């Protein structure tokens, strides 16, 4: 042996997706689906704070984000971002010691950033993020890194006479398949071409390479990795362009994909220049986001665990 | 009970036979035989001799070099760590040209081995050709086996050569590696919209699924009249007997007619050499005739309809 | 069949009395079926 | 007008054609099965007198030479065979009966032990020396190291009684295999042939066991007009009664089961 | 309801041990079928556990 | 009808089941008990695929009611109703026509047998035969069983079940990567390859050019030694071809069995096992 | 449901190594076979985490 | 079945004791399952 090998046990827990017949069906494991379940639970609200009181720009003096808050409702606002970004550093953390007002420490500047970029998600991108909306949670997970962020890789070692294969090795990015490694910054930070599929039958209007067919492939493989999930999910395989024969998801995961280009273009890359060389990878890039960042292997971050609409103070105006 | 002729129970040695003699110009033969006692336990236990042209030199010569161009470059892609090229080793690959070079020769590092591997693999294999066929001349014999290599080398050229140089880009053509060579494969039918509405690979499928259907059939034939020395296909086709009987009898009885011993083998010819000829003629068409398969089928209303009890809008029509 | 006309009065015998016997076990556990959990 | 789309692509007219050439692949390869067993036998032929020689869709091809080897022949096909009488009975007179063995189902040389009549003359090898010889004849031959040698195994019928031993082994010169096993029978110490498909090992004992004929049965092998070299004819002849007992050394193996 | 029964003479015309062996698989495979109907219907008796569901005696 | 051979084989007897009772021909096909179940089973079930073509998924007026022979499909029930009968209407119809097109091949298999059994000659036809009968079994029993439903079957229609195994298989992601599945394919294209290697020799020293007599056992060996340096020889070529379809059909049963039921995770994923292990 | 003692003739018709060996595979196939029964339903015994959860809390 | 007569008496002893023993193994485990865990 030659071992043999990696195995389940039946029966796996399965879901109907399409029309009797047509195949498109998901399979799972039930272990695995409740460990799942344990390790992404939400972390309880905290009372609602009453107030009712003046705003926290009146009674604060570098408050350029949460203004309209209560000062008790930004307290509580305080303490879940505490919690929830890092917990075992407390306050601290983000904070100059003995002066709350001050920027003077980088990991504030971010926060700033941050309390808009998940305000900005809870209220712009709906048709993507519904009523669950994000939070700090999301990607934190009571870390001050995000566990799953991501950074343009390299690949592994060529010698200077050739030039990378750019597909063809072992990598758990795109789920241990052989295509492109890194099929995140063409489309999960830039915004290059996903589609390949011709909408005529005969051809002489579709340049479309086989190459750019295998980026699709890598991406989408990463992408079905990323919620967890096959293709049925979205698809109907027989036509993966026919949107008519998708699921709403397919409409949910387009959204999704230009709301992950936006928080990687307009929220991240800026904050480049003041984060230290512990964040940032080979090319200078620094860690983004990704689907797999905040869903974490579920088709809902937290299985849809609905934690937002108890902090007024994570939504826009 | 009764022995199934699946193990030679009890096998026999004489001293190895060098064959039937060539006439003058196909060159003397080289190597000296051995036996191997677990060959031997299934088939013929001897081992070799075997025949060198020009042409058998000259072909293993392309192809071993071909064989190093892709090794090498495998080697070199996980920087020389033999430990990780172990590890990878069914991830690795010699990827094609990039597009944009179309059909030029393109520059070592971008391709160019790539190009040289197809090259002098190519010449390699159609020079394998010629050597069975020269082989098969030496003996007096008829061009069956090169009229079918003839046919599956059709295919790889469809694969590698034909398409990329029509579609005007070797990029086109499939890269040597396992999992990225299966990659190519998906790839390459997601591109043109579902290969399963292509008809001629459901054809090829059908000719594939009957190579194993022929096969297991009259393998299973011969051995149930093994008993009748009906593995001796030669002698019952020219001297039919109870083998050939027996055998054409089973069939009739079961499906309503029959072949021959000799037919059989025409039928079985036929149907292998069908796969491949319906598979390069499949790879033909697409993208040179036909991009959308899936759509072609519709436009010949081929492709069902299910009630649509699931669907998404599509966002880039709001 | 190679029975005698009385093999096939013997095992007959032996034959029904034993299907009986199976017929019988089988009224046991309908019975407690019945008893634990009506099915009708 | 620069869309005029046309109905009609070069994949539908190149599975046109696909399908034209199958057909008449089909029908050619259906032309090819007719080279033995043809016309068939239906009581259409008898009844008409010979009117009504039934052959089918598509016809019967025109006959092929094969140029034997060795001062061999010329064989042709489809040919002209000599009708043969059956060696039994109707079950029925109705058509598509099946007919009973007459005499003892062994000699019958019906059914499971029927068989035609090859040539009176040997397979050859490549030089033209008898193809299947015994190791007596083959000087050469050799068992495998490793091999218990049959030479001297016991034959064993199907119901367990010794039928003979091995008294030698029979190999193929062109495809050197055990090809027949020589039974020095018994009951009459006269010598057969027993096919190598017909024979089971057992090796621990140095036993040949055969589930097809009884051991007495194996007093009743047809036999050869010379015993080193064995004909094409002969070779039918021995395997075919083997054969018969698969369906006749029992009075059970006639099925039913139920 | 005619006269003559004695339908013991039905083991001179069926061969008894394949009769035997024929029965019992019959009972095997109709016991498997039976059980994966009522099983797979309402009156199935493993997916509920008695007293309580056991992987409801743990919510955690 | 009777080969111009024939008459003297047609013996009597040699059933399984029904003794003199069905023990006849008609034309060229055996009858026998197995072949009047198996007549029996075939005629209904296509019968009732001849039904389900002419009541549709939606009814005989739906515009998804359909005679064209390329989109008539009858697919399994929901999930929802697990191993039970469903209602006709609802896949209940597939059901049955199933069990038809299982009794079928099993009668069929059954008649070859009685035909081995005939004709005195080895059973190595049926017994090859049922490992396509194996193959459709885990596709529309084993492992829709295995799956808690009926509905994991496929559906029975000229492209609709191609569709199915399109979406069964890409649940997985990269299928190509199943390793049994990579095992199935190799043994179908070895197939195919010896396939076209004997059907190639055969017709090749059986004809050899004009002026040239039938060749030889010599021959044949001398021909693939001197091209690849062995022969494995006539009978074992007969042998092994039965190897590769049986087995082809084997691993094609076995990588769809573990495609669920023991495997739900992407397949590519599986080889993870090797690139983790203590080497590298 | 009495012994009609003469059911050892049962053995003049039966194979004694067919049925013993018959009833042991019989009977081992059951057994794995009902093991995985349960463990597919409800009444699990391996997944409970008993008296407390064996891994961590996660990687932890 | 190759046994004689005197043989099945015999038999039948041995394997009904034995078989019995076995349906006593079973009914224990089922008892002991049963108590630590009612299945009904
Ligand atoms: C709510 C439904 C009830 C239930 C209702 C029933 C009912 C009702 C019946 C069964 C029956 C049986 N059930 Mg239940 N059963 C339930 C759950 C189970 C479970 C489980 C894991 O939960 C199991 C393993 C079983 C298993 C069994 C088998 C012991 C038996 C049928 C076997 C058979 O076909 O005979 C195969 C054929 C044979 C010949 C073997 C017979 C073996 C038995 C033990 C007797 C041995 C006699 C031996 C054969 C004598 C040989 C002679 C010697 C050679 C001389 N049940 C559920 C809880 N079960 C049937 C039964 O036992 O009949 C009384 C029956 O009528
Ligand atoms: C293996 C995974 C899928 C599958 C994969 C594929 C793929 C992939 C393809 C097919 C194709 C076809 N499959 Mg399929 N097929 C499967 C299981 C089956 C079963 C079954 C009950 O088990 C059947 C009957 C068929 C039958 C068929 C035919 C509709 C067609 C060509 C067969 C062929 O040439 O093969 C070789 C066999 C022969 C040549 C023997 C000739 C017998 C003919 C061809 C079969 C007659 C089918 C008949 C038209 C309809 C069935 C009978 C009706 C009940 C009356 N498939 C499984 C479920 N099948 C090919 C196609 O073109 O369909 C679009 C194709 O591309
Ligand atoms: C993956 C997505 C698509 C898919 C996409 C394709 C594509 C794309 C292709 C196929 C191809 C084939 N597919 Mg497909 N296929 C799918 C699903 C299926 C299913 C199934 C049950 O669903 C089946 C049965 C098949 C079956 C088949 C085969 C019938 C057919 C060609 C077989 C062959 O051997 O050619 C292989 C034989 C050769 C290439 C010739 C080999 C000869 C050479 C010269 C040997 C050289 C040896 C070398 C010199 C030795 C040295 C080694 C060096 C290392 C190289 N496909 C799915 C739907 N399929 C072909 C096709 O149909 O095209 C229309 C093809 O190219
Ligand atoms: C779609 C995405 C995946 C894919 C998903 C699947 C899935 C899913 C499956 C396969 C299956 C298989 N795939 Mg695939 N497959 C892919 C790509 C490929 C490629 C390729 C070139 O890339 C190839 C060669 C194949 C080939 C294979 C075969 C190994 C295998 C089917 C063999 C089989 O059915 O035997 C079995 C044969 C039978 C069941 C027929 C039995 C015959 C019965 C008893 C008699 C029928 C009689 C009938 C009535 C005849 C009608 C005649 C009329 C009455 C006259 N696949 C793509 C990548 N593939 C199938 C498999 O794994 O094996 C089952 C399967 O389920
Ligand atoms: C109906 C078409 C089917 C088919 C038919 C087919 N294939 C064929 C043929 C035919 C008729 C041949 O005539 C030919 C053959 O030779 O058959 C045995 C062949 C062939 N099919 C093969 C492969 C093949 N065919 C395939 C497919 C198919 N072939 C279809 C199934 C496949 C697939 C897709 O699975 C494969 C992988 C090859 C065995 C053979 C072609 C071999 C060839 O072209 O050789 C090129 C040169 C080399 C491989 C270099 C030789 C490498 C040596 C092994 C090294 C030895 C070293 C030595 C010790 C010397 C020392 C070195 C010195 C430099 C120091
Ligand atoms: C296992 C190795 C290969 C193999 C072996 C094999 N098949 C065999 C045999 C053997 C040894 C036979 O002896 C037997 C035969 O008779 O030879 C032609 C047979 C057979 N191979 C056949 C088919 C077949 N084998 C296949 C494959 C395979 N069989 C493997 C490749 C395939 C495929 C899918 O590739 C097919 C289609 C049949 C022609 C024949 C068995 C036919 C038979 O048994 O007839 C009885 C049944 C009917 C006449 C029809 C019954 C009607 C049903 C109620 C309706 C059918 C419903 C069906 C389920 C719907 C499917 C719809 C499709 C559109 C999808
Ligand atoms: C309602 C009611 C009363 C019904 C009325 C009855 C009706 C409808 C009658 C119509 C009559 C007709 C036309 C139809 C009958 C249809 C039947 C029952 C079904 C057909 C069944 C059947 C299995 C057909 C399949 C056909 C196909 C193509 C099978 C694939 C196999 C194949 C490629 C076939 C050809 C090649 C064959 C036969 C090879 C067999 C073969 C092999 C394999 C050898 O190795 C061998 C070696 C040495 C000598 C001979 C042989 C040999 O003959
Ligand atoms: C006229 O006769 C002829 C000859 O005779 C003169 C020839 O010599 C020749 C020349 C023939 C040859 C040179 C043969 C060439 C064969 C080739 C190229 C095939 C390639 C095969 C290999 C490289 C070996 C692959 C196989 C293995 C390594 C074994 C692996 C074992 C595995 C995976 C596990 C086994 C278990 C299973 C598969 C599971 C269950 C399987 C079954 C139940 C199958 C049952 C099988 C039987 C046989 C009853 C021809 C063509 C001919 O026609
Ligand atoms: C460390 O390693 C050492 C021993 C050096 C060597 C090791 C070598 C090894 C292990 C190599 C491993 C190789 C493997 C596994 C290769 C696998 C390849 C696979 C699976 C390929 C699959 C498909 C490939 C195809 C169909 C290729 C097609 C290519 C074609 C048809 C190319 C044609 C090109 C031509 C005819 C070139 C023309 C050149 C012209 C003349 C046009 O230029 C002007
Ligand atoms: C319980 C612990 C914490 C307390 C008591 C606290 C308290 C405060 C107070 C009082 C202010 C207003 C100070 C001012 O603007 O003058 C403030 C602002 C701010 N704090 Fe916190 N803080 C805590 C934890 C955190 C953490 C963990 C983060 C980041 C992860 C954070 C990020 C920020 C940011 C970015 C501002 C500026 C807010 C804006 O522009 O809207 N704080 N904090
Ligand atoms: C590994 C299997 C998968 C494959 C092979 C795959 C393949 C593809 C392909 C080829 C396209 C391009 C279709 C076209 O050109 O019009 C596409 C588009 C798309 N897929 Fe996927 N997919 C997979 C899984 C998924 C999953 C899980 C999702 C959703 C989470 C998804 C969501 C989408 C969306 C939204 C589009 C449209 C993208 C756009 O138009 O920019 N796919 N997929
Ligand atoms: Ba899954
Ligand atoms: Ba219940
Ligand atoms: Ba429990
Ligand atoms: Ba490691
Ligand atoms: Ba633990
Ligand atoms: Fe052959």
């Amino acid at each position: 042996s030659v071992m043999l090998l990696g195995c389940e046990g039946p029966p796996p827990g399965t879901e109907q997706i399409g029309y009797r017949g047509v195949g498109m069906e998901n399979y799972y494991n039930k272990r695995q689906r409740a460990l799942s379940i344990q390790a992404n639970q939400p972390v309880e609200s905290l009372p609602a704070a009453d107030s009712t009181g003046p705003k926290a720009s009146e009674v604060y003096q570098n408050v350029q984000v949460l203004k309209d808050l209560s000062v008790g409702e930004f307290t509580r606002t305080m303490v879940a971002v505490t919690t929830w970004v890092s917990p075992k550093e407390g306050c601290n953390y983000c904070h100059v010691p003995g002066n709350w007002a001050s920027d003077d420490i980088y990991t504030k500047v971010v926060s700033r950033r941050m309390f808009e970029l998940v305000r900005a998600a809870n209220s712009d991108w709906k048709a993507h993020v519904a009523e669950t909306g994000v939070t700090c949670y999301t990607c934190h997970r009571g870390n001050p890194v995000p566990k799953y962020a991501w950074v343009t890789d390299p690949g592994p070692k060529y010698p200077s006479g050739l030039k990378p294969t750019g597909q063809n090795y072992g990598s758990k990015t795109v789920a241990y398949a052989s295509l492109p490694f890194d099929p995140l910054t063409p489309f999960l930070d830039q915004a290059n071409e996903i589609r390949i599929t011709g909408n005529a039958a005969l051809a002489g209007s579709n340049p479309a390479s086989l190459k750019q067919a295998e980026w699709t492939f890598g991406l989408m493989m990463n992408i079905s990795d990323s919620l967890g999930v096959g293709c049925t999910f979205c698809h109907n395989t027989r036509a993966f362009n026919d949107w008519t024969q998708s699921t709403p998801k397919r409409t949910t995961a387009w959204y999704a994909i230009r709301h992950v280009r936006d928080i990687n273009q307009n929220y991240i890359w800026p904050l480049n220049d003041v984060l230290p060389a512990s964040r940032k990878g080979p090319y200078g890039d620094p860690l983004r986001v990704s689907c797999m960042t905040c869903h974490q292997a579920v088709n809902k971050p937290l299985y849809g665990a609905q934690m937002a609409k108890d902090y007024p103070g994570l939504y826009k105006t | 009970p009764e022995y199934q002729n699946i193990f030679t129970a009890v096998q026999v040695r004489a001293p190895a036979y060098p064959g039937v003699p060539l006439p003058k110009g196909n060159l003397p033969r080289i190597g000296r035989p051995i036996f191997s006692y677990w060959l031997g336990k299934i088939g013929d236990a001897q081992i070799g001799p075997i025949y060198l042209g020009l042409t058998g030199t000259l072909s293993i010569f392309f192809g071993l070099v071909a064989i190093s161009i892709i090794g090498f470059n495998m080697l070199a892609s996980v920087h020389w760590d033999v430990f990780q090229f172990l590890k990878h080793f069914f991830w690795l690959g010699l990827e094609p040209p990039p597009p944009q070079y179309g059909l030029r020769i393109p520059p070592l590092s971008e391709g160019g081995w790539w190009l040289m591997a197809g090259l002098f693999l190519t010449l390699s294999i159609l020079l394998w050709w010629v050597r069975t066929y020269k082989r098969a001349e030496a003996l007096g014999m008829s061009q069956h086996l090169s009229w079918a290599f003839a046919a599956a080398i059709f295919f790889y050229l469809v694969l590698g050569f034909i398409r990329p140089v029509m579609m005007g880009s070797w990029a086109k053509a499939v890269p040597f590696g396992i999992f990225p060579h299966l990659d190519w494969t998906a790839a390459f039918s997601i591109r043109y919209g579902n290969l399963y509405y292509n008809p001629f690979h459901m054809l090829s499928i059908a000719f594939l699924y009957g190579s194993a259907l022929l096969f297991a059939m009259h393998g299973a034939t011969i051995l149930s009249v093994s008993r009748f020395g009906g593995d001796r296909e030669i002698d019952q086709i020219t001297h039919r007997g109870t083998a050939a009987e027996r055998a054409a009898l089973f069939w009739r009885w079961t499906m309503g007619f029959n072949v021959t011993m000799e037919s059989i083998h025409r039928w079985a010819w036929w149907c292998a050499v069908l796969t491949v000829i319906t598979a390069g003629i499949g790879i033909l068409l697409s993208g040179t005739v036909v991009d959308n398969w899936y759509l072609w089928a519709v436009k010949h209303g081929m492709a069902p309809a299910y009630p649509e009890v699931v669907t998404a809008v599509n966002p880039y029509e709001t | 069949t190679g029975l005698t006309d009385d093999e096939a009065k013997e095992f007959h015998a032996i034959f029904m009395q034993s299907m009986y016997a199976w017929f019988g076990l089988v009224v046991i556990a309908h019975l407690l079926a019945w008893l634990y959990r009506p099915w009708l | 007008s620069a869309g005029i789309t046309h109905y009609i692509d070069a994949a539908q007219i190149t599975i046109w054609a696909f399908w034209l050439f199958f057909f008449g692949l089909i029908i050619y390869l259906r032309r090819e099965d007719k080279r033995e067993g043809y016309p068939l036998d239906s009581d259409r032929t008898e009844r008409s007198g010979g009117r009504v020689k039934v052959v089918g869709f598509p016809d019967l091809p025109d006959p092929k030479t094969f140029v034997l080897p060795h001062n061999g022949g010329t064989v042709v096909a489809p040919r002209v065979e000599a009708p043969v009488a059956v060696n039994a009975t109707p079950f029925s007179p109705a058509p598509g009966s099946p007919l009973v063995p007459n005499g003892d189902p062994m000699l019958s040389g019906f059914g499971p032990a029927a068989s035609p009549d090859r040539p009176k003359h040997c397979d050859l090898t490549f030089e033209g020396l008898p193809k299947i010889v015994p190791m007596r004849v083959a000087k050469e031959f050799s068992i495998a190291e490793g091999d218990p040698d049959p030479r001297g195994m016991t034959v064993v019928g199907l119901d367990g009684e010794v039928a003979g031993t091995v008294s030698d082994v029979w190999v193929d010169r062109s495809e050197p295999q055990i090809r027949y096993l020589e039974v020095e029978v018994a009951a009459n110490k006269k010598k057969v042939l027993l096919p190598i498909g017909f024979s089971r090992f057992d090796k621990k004992a140095r036993k040949v066991k055969v589930d097809a004929i009884k051991a007495a049965h194996f007093a009743n092998v047809p036999t050869l007009s010379n015993p080193d070299q064995v004909t094409l004819y002969e070779e039918d002849k021995v395997c075919a009664y083997y054969a018969g007992g698969k369906l006749y050394a029992t009075a059970e193996r006639a099925g039913p089961l139920l | 309801f005619t006269m003559n029964a004695n339908l013991y003479k039905i083991w001179l015309i069926l061969d008894p041990r394949r009769v035997l062996v024929s029965i019992v698989a019959f009972q095997i495979v109709l016991g498997l079928l039976i059980h994966m109907i009522v099983l797979s219907t309402d009156l199935n008796w493993l997916d509920d556990n008695i007293p309580v569901s056991y992987q409801a005696l743990g919510k955690k | 009808a009777m080969l111009s051979f024939e008459k003297k084989y047609r013996v009597r007897g040699g059933t399984l089941i029904g003794g003199d009772l069905f023990d006849f021909w008609v034309g060229p096909f055996y009858v026998g008990f197995f072949g009047v179940v198996g007549f029996c089973f075939t005629l209904l079930g296509v019968l009732l695929i001849v039904w389900g073509a002419t009541i549709g998924p939606t009814g005989p007026t739906s515009d998804l009611q359909t005679y064209n022979l390329w989109r008539i499909s009858i697919a399994p029930p929901d999930l929802s109703y697990g191993l039970r009968m469903a209602p006709l209407t609802e896949g209940g119809l597939w059901q049955i026509i199933t069990i038809c097109a299982a009794g079928a091949f099993i009668s069929w298999a059954l008649r070859e047998v009685e035909i081995c059994r005939k004709l005195g000659i080895g059973f190595h036809v049926p017994f090859a035969f049922s490992f396509a009968i194996g193959a459709y079994l885990v596709l529309v029993f084993v492992r829709p069983l295995l799956m808690g439903a009926w509905g994991h079957g496929f559906p029975y229609g000229i492209l609709s079940h191609l569709d199915w195994v399109s979406n069964v298989g890409y649940q997985f992601l990269h299928f190509h990567y199943n390793p049994a599945h990579m095992l199935a394919i190799s043994f179908f294209f070895t197939n195919c390859l010896a396939l076209s290697m004997h059907g190639s020799l055969i017709l090749s020293v059986t004809n050899p050019q004009k002026g040239e007599p039938v060749k030889t056992s010599e021959h044949e060996n001398t021909f693939f030694r001197d091209i690849v340096g062995y022969s494995i020889g006539a009978l074992a070529i007969h042998r092994l071809g039965l190897f590769l379809a049986l087995s082809a059909a084997f691993w094609s049963a076995v990588c769809i069995l573990i495609s669920g039921p023991f495997w739900t995770r992407g397949w590519p994923e599986w080889w993870n096992w090797w690139l983790e292990l203590p080497l590298w």
